[PDB]
């Protein structure tokens, strides 16, 4: 239509519908004015996000020790990059959309207009496609950005899409064409669910306190962002060798008999038999007899002697294999040398020698969870309990410098290493040298066979375990902390002086401690934080400073002379150091509220001057104009970070808070005001329904492409191969162009 | 099988500093021998003073310290009191057993 | 307030067997080791062994492996040391000592008052 309703601030240009060239002049003036207000909104929203960054950051005082007497003192601010902080920054960059929706609803006598909801759905489309494509492209070539936390991405993206799905539901499914008080109230109340989820994900889903910390220089004067990172000649018959060697767990040992010399075209018979030496038949090896036959043309025959495995430690033992009774069927063959083989069995049932890798280790305070390996050396037989504890040294740690931990490591059978996790508290110190200790106690063999329990003379209580080892049931010792049935437990409980020696060798194989039983852990300062502080101190009354920075290379001159009026006007905003950033917070959110009051007029009167509908001019112009802070915040988080969690998370949180507060608050106020008068609040669903369903269909395609770029050929969400990078960016921009063009046609009833 | 050897007796005055020696037969006392110093008061009152060659039991007065000097463990008492008159034993941890010293009959004049 | 209290003076005939008790109070009995130590006049001190009552794990010297038996009664928080086949060498004083299980700490933290055992006829 060509008739313009009066705005909140701007009056109607008169007369209406003057001519054709006058429409061109009026639309040109409104368009230039609206672009200039978009530049003003971008600058003031950048300052508003800087104030929010100031509020949610902890202030630290940095002492810089120097070799000379004078030591400089600095004050810095650390901003944690958490989900609860990123959703507040996304709320800060979503202030123009939220304020435009609320101001247009309240200013025009609580009547639903196309402008607010339409620029919010267009903001969803622009954020979801154009900003994500640009963040895909900006990442440097050869570098990849991957979402480490994929569950959080799934939940947040599903919630952000469900926001616009529920916008469809309240307008078309439940009482179509009418927004009730409960519908708008629940739409508003979904936002605290988002905030509580951000807090819970920070506490439990991420374990942010215990991730590796990286620090980067901020955009403000003293701000430092701390984020998650990756934590760094007749024939004769004789033995081939004459002495064979085997382990105890080999099962069988191979002995090679050779017939050599004489004539091969004959049959030879020779007997073999084992004899006990230090090792006894039936306990250490299988007693075997036999006769081997040498065929004509045959020279060597392999015989196999069984070795009995067990659980008891023993010394190196030996037994003898003899050959005898050389015969020839149908002298020609004799018993050669060596006629006797000595087979030696090495035991491997030592329960272990437990030690630390090094006596002293150096860790940074940003390590988060530190892992100390405890090694098991020279045997890994049985399950053993090794107590461990932390000892306070210079690092007085009860949550101050570290978290006290103590307990027991259980090494299973044939397990040769275990880890101890110690929680290191990060304090952001420029210079730190603290010391604590980690000690391990006497190991105890808690799980063994029954015969080993006889040989070790264990007098405790054993509960039979379902496991079977070397063909024997496995028994486990009962601890005092455990309360069993007391019918389940079994007490296993003049020696011939040979069995006494067997017990002594059995006790020689019990678990003991190694070289390093105490670890001295030295907590030191972060190199990344120290280098970032050095970068700050290399390059770093404030009321005067803002005005001096306001007015100060041809492209820089063009941008400076374009934005000098806005910078001079916004230099009257209080600096962020006042009121812990709240002084800048109160004024800027006022100023944004002013500049989205004019835009809501300028976007409206531009539409009716040339006959453009409010929905189309909100989708293509207002949505692109109010998402610029989201564009730069997502680009910075895509470039400077190591993961893609923050860049996509800003888009997703912005899409959620655009609905839950931008539409929720405005339609709650309108529904309550109309319900006070006993009348319904009527919203036309036809314009918004096609836009929100088109957004859902394109958003599922976007999420599918984002998940498909996780393959190792591409490697991650952002960046990656250049040829796939270009295709992904062009695909997403094409999705945005198709969305805005289809919605533009559909607004004019073309369907 | 090792034999731990100490001096028969030591004689000091109050306020002085005294050093007590723990020698191992097999060689040099190391940090893997975990030298314990314990104290026997008259009428069989035993107290554990220093363990692990450095670590001091809480409640032990701070004048007791343990260290390694040369190839032997050592107990240093700085400013010995008249109440420190006792018999001091040193225990060394070998591979699977503890070996105790002879015991120095430390006496303080009064 | 850790206290280890032992039994009284005991006399036994040669070739008999004796059980000696050491009741521990003031700390968690089952999570700590108990050292048993022998003292004779003029021969210094001898370490008989150690016991962990939580699992009833045992350590002994080779000389006292068959001579002494280490048992525990965690219901009454008591450790027992039993000698068999007594001889004239066995007349001594026996002590029990608390150990935390770590070698950096002292292995003989709190001692009992000592039990005198005399073997004569
Ligand atoms: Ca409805
Ligand atoms: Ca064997
Ligand atoms: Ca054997
Ligand atoms: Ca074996
Ligand atoms: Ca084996
Ligand atoms: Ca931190
Ligand atoms: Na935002
Ligand atoms: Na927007
Ligand atoms: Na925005």
């Amino acid at each position: 239509s060509y008739y313009c309703k009066k705005g909140v601030i701007l009056p109607i240009w008169e007369p209406q519908d003057p001519s054709f060239g006058d429409k061109i002049a009026r639309a040109t003036v409104y368009f230039v004015a609206m672009v200039y207000m978009f530049l003003g909104v971008s600058i003031i929203a950048d300052r508003f996000m800087s104030s929010i960054e100031v509020i949610t950051s902890q202030e630290k005082e940095i002492t810089i020790k120097k070799p000379n007497g004078e030591t400089t003192k600095t004050t810095v601010r650390i901003w944690n990059e958490t989900v609860s902080n990123l959703t507040l920054m996304a709320l800060g960059s979503s202030a123009p959309e939220i304020l435009l929706s609320v101001i247009e609803v309240c200013g025009h006598n609580f009547t639903a207009g196309d402008l607010g909801p339409s620029t919010i759905v267009g903001s969803a489309a622009f954020n979801m496609f154009i900003i994500i494509a640009l963040c895909v492209y900006v990442v440097p070539d050869g570098e990849t950005r991957k979402i480490k936390h994929l569950r959080v991405f799934f939940v947040t993206a599903a919630w952000s899409i469900f926001a616009y799905t529920w916008l469809y539901i309240i307008l078309s499914v439940i009482s179509p064409g009418v927004v009730e008080v409960w519908e708008g109230l629940l739409t508003f109340f979904f936002f605290p669910i988002c905030v509580v989820f951000a807090w819970v994900a920070d506490r439990r889903l991420l374990f942010y306190k215990y991730v590796y910390k990286r620090y980067r220089a901020g955009k403000q004067r003293g701000m430092i962002i701390e984020h998650e990172g990756d934590r760094p000649p007749v024939s004769k018959i004789f033995f081939e060798q004459g002495t064979y060697q085997c382990l105890e767990n080999c099962g069988t040992v191979a002995l090679t008999i050779i017939r050599r010399g004489g004539d091969l075209t004959n049959t030879v018979f020779v007997d073999f038999r084992t004899e006990d030496g230090t090792a006894n038949a039936g306990s250490d090896y299988e007693f075997t007899e036999g006769t081997v036959v040498f065929k004509p043309g045959d020279t060597q025959k392999e015989i196999r002697v069984g070795i009995i495995d067990d659980d008891i430690f023993e010394e190196d033992e030996n037994f003898l294999v003899h050959l005898s009774n050389v015969k020839v069927s149908s002298t020609l063959a004799c018993l050669g040398s060596p006629s006797t083989a000595t087979v030696t069995i090495f035991d491997d049932d030592h329960a272990g020698i437990f030690t630390f890798e090094e006596p002293v280790t150096h860790v940074s305070e940003s390590i988060g969870i530190m892992e100390v390996k405890v090694l098991r050396t020279s045997g890994a037989r049985g399950n053993v309990i090794v107590p461990y504890k932390t000892i306070e040294g210079t690092a007085r740690g009860g949550g101050e410098d570290f978290e006290d931990t103590c307990g027991e490591l259980e090494f299973q059978n044939d397990e040769i290493v275990k880890t101890i996790s110690v929680k290191v508290i990060d304090d952001e110190e420029y210079e730190k040298n603290k010391t604590f200790f980690l000690e391990i106690g006497e190991p105890r063999l808690v799980e063994m066979s029954e015969k080993k329990a006889l040989l070790l003379n264990e007098l405790g209580g054993f509960t039979i375990t379902g496991k079977y080892l070397f063909g024997q049931p496995v028994f486990r010792k009962v601890h005092a902390r455990e309360h069993p049935i007391l019918s389940t437990v079994i007490t296993i409980a003049p020696l011939t002086s040979k069995e006494e020696e067997e017990r002594r060798i059995a006790e020689m194989g019990r678990p003991i401690l190694g070289e390093h039983t105490k670890l001295e852990v030295i907590i030191e300062e972060s190199y990344e934080f120290k280098s970032t502080v050095d970068k700050l101190i290399k390059k770093t009354n404030s009321w005067r400073e803002q005005f001096i920075e306001a007015i100060t290379s041809c492209f820089d001159y063009v941008m400076h002379f374009l934005t000098v009026f806005w910078k001079v006007l916004f230099a009257f905003v209080p600096p962020t150091e006042y009121w812990n950033g709240w002084a800048c917070f109160i004024v800027s959110i006022l100023m944004i509220g002013l500049l989205t009051a004019f835009i809501g007029d300028l976007a409206s009167h531009f539409g009716c001057t040339i006959g453009l509908k409010d929905s189309v001019t909100a989708v293509v112009f207002v949505a692109l104009g109010t998402s610029v802070p989201d564009t730069f915040a997502s680009k910075v988080a895509a470039t400077q970070d190591q993961y893609a969690d923050a860049s996509i998370g800003n888009v997703t949180g912005s899409n959620a808070v655009n609905v839950f507060l931008g539409i929720g608050v405005a339609w709650s106020i309108a529904a309550i005001y109309h319900a006070a008068n006993g009348e319904q609040f009527k919203v036309s669903p036809g314009t918004l329904a096609f836009s929100v369903t088109l957004f859902t269909i394109f958003a599922f395609i976007n999420v599918g492409v984002l998940l498909y770029r996780r393959r190792p050929e591409i490697g991650g969400e952002l960046g990656g191969p250049r040829t796939a990078k270009l295709l992904t960016s062009c695909l997403f921009v094409l999705l945005w162009l198709l969305y805005i063009f289809f919605s533009s046609l559909e607004a004019y009833c073309h369907i | 099988q090792a034999v731990v050897t100490q001096e028969s007796a030591l004689t000091t005055s109050p306020g002085e500093t005294v050093t007590l020696t723990c020698r191992s037969s097999t060689g040099a006392v190391t940090t893997s021998n975990y030298a314990n110093w314990v104290q026997e008061k008259p009428d069989h009152l035993f107290t554990g003073l220093i363990g692990g060659t450095n670590n001091r039991v809480p409640g032990v007065p701070a004048r007791f310290s343990g260290s390694l000097i040369g190839d032997k463990a050592a107990l240093t008492i700085t400013g010995a009191q008249t109440e420190d008159e006792a018999i001091y034993f040193c225990a060394l941890w070998y591979s699977n057993h503890w070996v105790f010293g002879g015991g120095t009959k430390l006496t303080v004049l009064g | 307030q850790v206290q280890l209290q032992q039994s009284g003076a005991e006399l036994a005939r040669p070739g008999a067997s004796v059980k000696l008790s050491c009741k521990a109070t003031g700390y968690s009995f089952t999570s700590y080791w108990m050292q048993w130590v022998k003292q004779r006049p003029g021969q210094g001190m001898e370490w008989i062994g150690a016991i962990y009552p939580g699992d009833v794990t045992s350590r002994y010297t080779q000389k006292f492996k068959g001579k002494a038996t280490l048992t525990a009664d965690k219901s009454s928080s008591t450790a027992f040391m039993q000698l068999r086949s007594l001889a004239s060498e066995d007349s001594a004083v026996y002590y029990c000592a608390r150990w935390s299980g770590y070698y950096g700490s002292s292995s003989f933290d709190y001692w009992g008052q000592g039990t005198t055992l005399t073997v004569s006829s």
